[PDB]
């Protein structure tokens, strides 16, 4: 979050601009000059993706490509409004001449002429799209004009009207009196309600409304239900509204004398502009300045403009730029918008918002292989990522309580504390997470300095959450004895000053507070090492590799250092450390070097300076929020472009900047063999460059330059490779073996089928990937056939482990695995293939008894029995035979393999079939002989029995029809 | 469904009037149900029913009442040519005498501009006036209603035409309802353009501004005295000479019997933005009804078949979440999902919906099979080929066609059931009884096999890959794992509102609920996670969690159990769960725990899947060393001696190896500190 005066465009005729507004559609911003001037400046949409192509001396912005003077009005153009859909540039003077400007053949020319002209059209606006226009004259004449600006209804409200503004829904307009009140009236003219005056609250007197600006919702809000309406006053207290009847209107004690206010086109940043009677000077210099607040209204930034007068401000569509109605020029100022982000382990975290969801999409996207992770985590405040873990400043399921969600490189939660400490000033290490309240600093030591290393005894670490402490920004030693985390929450009096920002490393803490008095804490003793005092109120703090020079960038965004070695000049120990004499103009963030203590990859305005000391290296411009400065080399994250690609991020934004130290050093390493190379490695240190020279001369086969470059630094395998390629046979084989050593399967394959070894690039393609084409590589040439048949089985069982049993099945056709094919067709309900796999598996093995037990587990009657008998599982065959009511066959096979449970189970399940309303089954299961003549005889005898009974006639007639039809067939075969 | 009686009360009688709930109007929140019963404004509460105010302001019986649409007053129109207006405090403020007996009432949403249709005029009552701003229409104004914006007042006239007028009474529309005049119109307080032109002939006319219908003009089976839109126009409460109230989808298709009353529901009105309805009868009996809509659903772990629009089912295939409903156009009773089949219990019959695509990613179902007879069941079971009816004791076997092949009258009350997974005509009914005994019945097995007598009643069970591990969640919300190989309680844990096993891993059971997602991953100890709801599916690492109205997809990592696997030198089992799919850091852990411990056979496979060929070379060198003696301190020394740290490589070269290597190698590595 920073703003700087980027570029001023030389405006023709040097006209004071009465109000400005950016063309949100095409960027053809028409500054509204006085005396009828509507000069259409042209800047295209410039983002950090321009800085992707503008490295080493760039900035997001354009130039004076076109500035067309428009001839439509005569008075000062106090009303300039932009149609956000039709590009109907429409303006009016202080007299009431309304003209819609078409982009006629590239120029802005007149289309519509609306005229009432009885008093002053003082404010006038288009809707969210630009379908209705609020032509309001000074006598309260509300001409709500349509898209063609005709007088749909002109109603005078009987009072003077000066400021009007379209609501996002655009029905209840904001008829604001110049005296200090804002009224709401509908199209019928009936009185509805009145806008609250929290701007007038806290300040005695109805102060004049300077401008009523509502973010109409051109690109949606930053977060939903955020205040985007600002009825500001000249008093210095102004209110931020979600809607025109907001009772939670944030009365910000701005304490200034503004004239204008404009929200950005994405609803993230409030901007209030105007002059000031300067209390610093006696004359009261008319210093026109632009304040900056959030949608809620916390103090964000401040713009310093020495211009004669800024009677209007306007933002870009995404809020990356702010145009100004300066009296001299149109001041274009680049803005870094507010994002919750983090970088750790080549994973760029960023809490953007999709335009279909309100939850903070904590995009834990990896930048190592472009691995995407849209973690949707509720109630997120901020993101801090450092080391192997990233922590998300999230509340609980309720506000007040908070969760320190420890996330790994993919972003999954592995550790979390339900804490009352809100992690506003959040720092994460590899062993601690430093949540911090206004005074309550909570190091969450999730792991000690001796933890997950040995764990040789069950009492390895006996205190999981007592190592953590919710200590103070003013505590001096919470390790005189052993202390609980909840030891501190308050003093006997107030704290001296709240915290500003907190950064830390694995065994250090540095608590940057607003007054600068830093209480620096150790780990895990969590003792005060050194009570530092910063000479400026920091907006961010960044520590060095050695932490000697650390950076303090203040609320005005000026880089000041801090050498941590100084003594308190007050008779005590209140002050440690001192500002190293290094200050740069409008420097807003830092990426300290992880190699050289004197180096740092600082943010200036857009240019990214490097200093090997306090003297400049190459100003390698990086508007990208950097990731790491190490080994004279700089890593970047083009987050603004990854705001534009947040669901589809890519490694293209993760560019690798460099210092001219590394650049010229490794440049002469790769160009000059040893000539400039050898000594210049030691000239620009960190013998990573000795490896650059050493494996460079190893690759170029300079077995003396590589040899002696491996002499000056630490590498055994490299010098072994020097002796290898010094004795390896073929140069094509030299590079191919190097490539297969160095993972370059492409370059190894590039030198296979070239020195005539098709099977070895068959091995390179044979390794990794789908195993179908690898099966063809197995069969076309016996390369790594066994290992990759094993791999066929491996992704076969992985597909089997992931309900892809069919692709697994042709893998085990490609490989050989038949019981796992049984499992493939077992969960797919294809037990016929299991009976097929009786014989694909080695028969006679109890694997067939296992699959027969599977058939029993589904209840298959006798195919499980023959799966048993193929395995010789005759007892289970008999158990399934007598189990499932095939009593004639149960008798036969249970006397075959000799386990006669036939009659007990026979009578039991006869009674059960009687319980299952099947009486006839219970009778006919006693037919162990069961001839057709015997069946008819049994049915007829039972018919005679129940006929003599005559009771239950259903059985009587059933036995009649069965026996009589069978006897009828007997007579048909007889006579 | 269920339509619970919220309350039901016979109104008190006073002033000797016919106890009829003539009209029903609601406070816009729905708290006070304002019933004009007899000559009283019997003001009740639509959650309890207690008579908050008996307002006896009229002379004759109050023909009609209407609350203020902005929520300030409720008036009362009777046959005594007057209207007495009561504020929201139920106090009579205004009593203005018309020129004819009042026919109906309606209030403005913008102001308290009551309209009071008389037999010849409409008594527009401004929020504080005593005048009768009459609407002299040649036809009798039989119905009035104010549009929800607060501009239009549809004066339905006694000519078969709803003459929509303004707040001054100017005829604008000639709505062609037909020959029948429409005494019952009502602008929905959320719909300014949907006019419910309910008549006596039975036609359900949902008319627009000019006189065209919205849905099909349904001819009711009964003459409706009042028709109103439930749930802001999705459902319909019809009430007439049927003595009760029915629920209909806004198509006009039957849902359920809302009310169960004594006489003519003269006025029906849903409680606004509630589940309740104003059912006031000819006996005056006013009654709210809990029209609670449960997402009745089957699930084959991927196609969440929650019923929505209540004649259709919006099945969301949770892998794709394709929410394209099945246009059954008839009330859905019970639903079940198979691999590709969807048995649906309608008021028609069993409708087994089968997807046209052989996959599950597409949605647009078609009814491949239907049980021909109308057939319904409590727990619907669709197999590959059977629609098995689960009753509390009986188990009526049916196919997809409706053949009662078997019936299984079980011993106890069935509280849970599922399909064990099997071939066509062989799928199971793994019964979770209220007694707690688990019985195994398949399609063609006539007898149950009692697997587990679970300790408590069974509401959530599951079976493993081999159908042999029965984790049972009781009504006490804890998982009781019954390995059917052991046939006993082999594992039991709390924090389990429901448990689901895996289709490829044996002891892979997760269980969410009670805000805790504890996952005993395999033999190795528990994995920690937080989740509420009911797990009805566990595909190794994923949960389709029933959060009481819908499925919520929350993953289960095995990372804690992964660390347990790796750090116990079980990187074979960790390799297996890596084949199940975990992070490559666990793969490197397999390769390194095999590297440094000189288990250099697993190290080759775990390194080669990351394609780390140099580590494969180190592993191969020291593995060829370990396959040929040459005591492994020399070979571990070689492990660090080709890696880069030579204090331990040399200190293990103290007794097995050479440290003069360090003298002649620290020189050409400028590591002269350890050279010294």
């Amino acid at each position: 979050m920073f703003i700087y005066l980027s570029k001023k465009i030389a405006i023709p005729n040097n006209v004071k601009l009465r109000c400005i507004s950016w063309n949100t559609d095409q960027g053809w911003i028409a500054c509204g000059g006085e005396s009828g001037l509507l000069k259409v400046l042209r800047l295209d949409g410039t983002t950090s993706k321009d800085v992707k192509g503008k490295k080493e001396g760039g900035a997001p912005g354009g130039n004076l490509s076109l500035n067309q003077t428009l001839e439509g009005h005569n008075g000062a153009v106090i009303c300039v409004c932009w149609n956000n859909a039709f590009q109907k540039l429409t303006t009016s003077d202080e007299f009431g001449l309304i003209i819609v400007w078409m982009l006629h053949k590239g120029m802005w020319f007149e289309e519509m002429i609306n005229n009432r002209n009885k008093s002053v059209v003082k404010d006038m606006k288009w809707t969210s799209n630009g379908e209705k226009i609020c032509i309001v004259y000074e006598d309260g004449a509300v001409i709500v004009g349509s898209v063609d600006g005709n007088r749909l209804w002109g109603k005078e409200l009987g009072m003077d009207l000066a400021l009007v503004e379209w609501s996002p829904d655009g029905r209840l307009l904001l008829f604001a009196t110049p005296g200090g009140e804002c009224h709401v009236y509908d199209g019928n003219g009936n009185g509805v309600a009145k806008v609250p005056l929290y701007c007038n609250e806290g300040y005695a007197g109805a102060s004049k409304i300077i401008g009523v600006e509502w973010y109409d919702g051109v690109e949606g809000y930053a977060e939903p239900n955020c205040p985007v309406l600002a009825i500001c006053l000249d008093n210095g207290r102004m209110q931020l509204m979600r809607y025109e009847s907001d009772d939670n209107a944030v009365c910000i004690d701005t304490g200034i004398k503004p004239v204008k206010v404009k929200w950005n086109m994405n609803g993230t940043i409030l901007a209030v502009a105007g002059f000031q009677m300067s209390s610093a000077v006696a004359d009261g210099r008319e210093l026109w300045m632009v304040q900056f607040y959030n949608h809620n209204g916390e103090h964000l930034r401040t713009l310093r403009v020495p211009g004669g007068g800024i009677s209007g401000i306007s933002w870009e569509g995404n809020g990356l730029r702010l145009a100004l109605s300066v009296d001299s020029y149109v001041y274009f100022a680049n803005v870094r918008p507010d994002y919750k982000w983090g970088y750790f382990c080549n994973t760029l975290v960023y809490a953007f918002n999709r335009p279909d969801r309100s939850e903070h999409c904590v995009m834990f996207w990896d930048t190592k292989n472009n691995d995407k992770y849209p973690k949707y985590v509720r109630k997120l405040v901020a993101i801090q990522a450092f080391g192997d873990f990233c922590v998300l400043a999230t509340k609980g399921e309720n506000p007040g309580e908070h969760i320190l969600i420890l996330c790994n490189a993919i972003g999954s939660p592995v550790d979390s504390k339900y804490i009352e400490v809100e992690p506003k000033y959040l720092a994460i290490t590899n062993y601690h997470v430093i949540a911090a309240n206004d005074e309550v600093v909570y190091v969450w030591q999730f792991r000690t300095s001796f933890s997950k290393v040995l764990s040789t005894d069950i009492n390895a670490v006996k205190r999981k959450d007592v190592r953590e402490k919710m200590f103070s920004v003013d505590d001096s030693n919470p390790a005189l004895s052993d202390r609980s985390p909840e030891s501190f929450r308050n003093m006997t009096t107030q704290t001296t000053d709240p915290i500003a920002c907190v950064t830390a490393c694995d065994s250090v803490l540095m608590i940057g507070r607003a007054s600068g008095v830093v209480n620096r804490y150790s780990l895990p003793h969590l003792t005060l090492d050194a009570q530092h005092v910063l000479r400026c109120r920091p907006q961010m703090l960044a520590l060095n590799c050695n932490l000697s020079k650390m950076s303090i960038i203040d609320i005005n965004g000026v880089l000041t250092f801090f050498d941590l070695t100084a003594k308190a000049p007050g008779g005590g120990a209140n002050t440690m450390g001192e500002h190293l004499s290094f200050e740069r103009k409008d420097a807003w963030d830092m990426r300290w070097a992880d190699d050289n203590p004197e180096l740092f990859a600082m943010m200036e305005k857009t240019r990214m300076y490097i200093f090997r000391g306090l003297d400049p290296e190459e100003p390698v411009t990086s508007s990208a929020y950097l990731c790491s400065f190490h080994d004279l080399e700089i890593t970047a994250a083009f987050l603004d472009d990854i705001m534009q690609q947040p669901d589809q991020p890519d490694l293209e934004f993760m560019v690798m900047y460099e210092t001219r130290s590394l650049r010229d050093t490794r440049e002469l390493l790769k160009s000059a063999s040893v000539d400039d190379a050898y000594a210049f490695v030691d000239s620009n240190s960190h013998p990573r460059l000795w490896r650059n020279l050493a494996e460079h001369a190893l690759e170029q086969l300079d077995f003396t330059t590589a040899d002696k470059a491996f002499v000056r630094c630490a590498d055994y395998q490299g010098i072994q490779f020097v002796k290898h390629l010094g004795k390896l046979d073929d140069k094509a084989k030299q590079r191919a073996e190097v490539a297969v050593y160095f993972k370059r399967f492409d370059e190894a394959e590039q030198l296979y089928m070239r020195m005539d070894r098709p099977d070895l690039a068959i091995d390179m393609r044979m390794r990794l990937g789908d195993w179908f084409k690898v099966e063809r590589l197995i069969r076309e040439s016996s390369g790594d056939d066994a290992q990759l048949l094993n791999a066929h089985n491996k992704i076969g069982q992985y597909y089997s482990d992931r309900h892809k049993w069919g692709k697994a099945a042709q893998y085990y056709a490609q490989a050989k695995n038949s019981e796992m094919l049984v499992e493939c067709f077992y969960a797919l309900e294809d037990f016929v293939a299991l009976g097929r796999l009786m014989d694909a598996l080695p028969d006679g093995s109890p694997l067939l008894a296992n699959i027969g037990e599977k058939f029993q587990s589904v209840g298959l009657c006798n195919e499980g029995v023959t799966a048993f008998l193929k395995a010789g599982d005759t007892k289970r065959a008999i158990d399934c035979c007598v189990l499932l009511n095939q009593w004639d066959q149960a008798v036969q096979l249970a006397q075959a393999h000799n386990f006669p449970q036939i009659e007990q189970l026979l009578a039991k399940y006869a009674n059960h079939l009687l319980e299952k309303e099947k009486v006839m089954d219970a009778i006919e299961l006693y037919r162990k002989a069961n001839h057709s003549m015997e069946a008819a005889r049994l049915l007829q005898d039972l018919a005679k029995k129940c006929a003599d009974q005559k009771v239950h006639p259903l059985r009587v007639k059933k036995l009649y029809v069965l026996a009589a039809l069978e006897i009828e067939k007997f007579k048909k075969r007889t006579l | 469904m269920r339509t619970v009686v919220a309350w039901q009360e016979t109104p008190p009688e006073k002033d000797g009037v016919r106890n009829v709930c003539y009209d029903l109007c609601f406070k816009p929140d729905g708290s006070q149900v304002v019933a004009g019963i007899g000559n009283r404004v019997l003001v009740y509460d639509a959650a309890d029913g207690d008579l908050l105010h008996a307002l006896k302001g009229h002379k004759d019986s109050i023909y009609c009442v209407a609350y203020a649409q902005n929520g300030k007053r409720f008036a009362s129109g009777g046959a005594d040519k007057t209207v007495i207006i009561w504020t929201s405090k139920a106090e009579g403020i205004l009593k203005y005498t018309h020129n004819d007996a009042i026919q109906c009432l309606s209030y403005n949403p913008v102001t308290q501009q009551l309209a009071s249709a008389t037999g010849s005029d409409v008594g527009l009552w401004s929020p504080e006036q005593k005048s009768v701003a009459k609407h002299k229409v040649a036809s009798r104004i039989c119905s009035i209603s104010w549009t929800a914006d607060g501009a239009y007042l549809a004066l339905g006239c006694f000519d078969g035409v709803i003459s929509i007028r303004d707040k001054g009474g100017s005829e604008k529309h000639r709505i062609e309802t037909g020959p029948s005049p429409v005494w019952s119109i009502c602008w929905n307080p959320v719909e300014t353009n949907v006019l419910c032109a309910g008549c006596f002939d039975g036609v359900l006319k949902f008319y627009m501004m000019s006189g065209q219908q919205k849905s099909k003009d349904r001819e009711l089976a009964f003459d409706p005295l009042c028709v109103s839109y439930f749930s802001s126009g999705e459902y319909i409460t019809v009430s007439g000479t049927d003595k009760t109230v029915h629920l209909y989808t806004r198509d006009g298709t039957y849902l359920t019997k809302i009310a169960d009353r004594d006489s003519w529901v003269w006025a029906v009105r849903p409680r606004p933005k509630h589940n309740f309805v104003a059912v006031g009868t000819e006996g005056g009996g006013i009654a709210m009804f809990q029209l609670i809509f449960s997402t009745v659903h089957g699930l084959y772990q991927d196609r969440y078949a929650y019923r929505d629009q209540m004649t259709d089912v919006i099945i969301q295939h949770l892998i794709t979440e394709q929410k394209v409903r099945i246009k059954c156009k008839d009330y859905v009773k019970k639903i079940a999902v198979y691999k590709d089949k969807l048995a649906v219990q309608l008021q028609n019959k069993v409708v087994i919906y089968e997807l046209a695509n052989a996959d599950d990613f597409d949605m647009h179902y078609q009814s491949a099979t239907k049980i021909q007879q109308k057939l319904d069941c409590n727990l619907l079971v669709v197999t590959s080929h059977h629609v098995i009816l689960c009753q509390e004791k009986k188990l009526q076997l049916y196919n997809f066609d409706g053949v009662k092949e078997r019936e299984w009258v079980l011993d106890s009350v069935i509280r849970y059931i599922k399909v064990v997974g099997g071939p066509p005509r062989r799928e199971g009914l793994l019964v979770g009884l209220k007694s707690g005994a688990i019985l195994k019945i398949f399609v063609d097995n006539p007898f149950p096999i009692p697997l587990i007598k679970h300790t408590a009643s069974v509401r959530c069970l599951d079976l493993s890959a081999s159908r042999n591990k029965l984790a049972v969640v009781d009504e006490n919300a804890k998982v009781l794992v019954y390995n059917l190989i052991t046939k006993e309680l082999v594992f039991e844990e709390s924090n389990a509102n429901s448990v689901a096993w895996n289709s490829e891993f044996e002891d892979m059971f997760c269980y969410s609920g009670n805000g805790m997602l504890s996952i005993k991953t395999g033999d190795f100890p528990l994995h920690q996670q937080k989740l509420q709801g009911f797990v009805v599916g566990f595909k190794g690492s994923k949960i389709f969690c029933l959060h009481y109205v819908s499925m919520q997809t929350i993953d289960v990592p095995q990372s804690a159990s992964m660390y347990r696997y790796l750090e116990r030198k079980d990187f074979e089992s960790a390799y297996r769960v890596a084949c199940l799919g975990v992070t490559e850091a666990d793969w490197k852990q397999l390769a390194l725990e095999a590297l440094q411990a000189l288990n250099l056979e697993v190290a080759r496979k775990a390194f080669i899947r990351i394609r780390d060929v140099r580590f494969v070379e180190l592993v191969n060198r020291t593995e060829a060393g370990r396959k040929a003696g040459t005591s492994e301190q020399l070979l571990l020394a070689e492990i660090m001696a080709f890696q880069g740290r030579y204090q331990e490589a040399a200190r293990l070269f103290t007794q097995a190896g050479a440290v003069d290597r360090a003298m002649e190698m620290f020189s050409d590595l400028r590591q002269f500190d350890e050279a010294k």
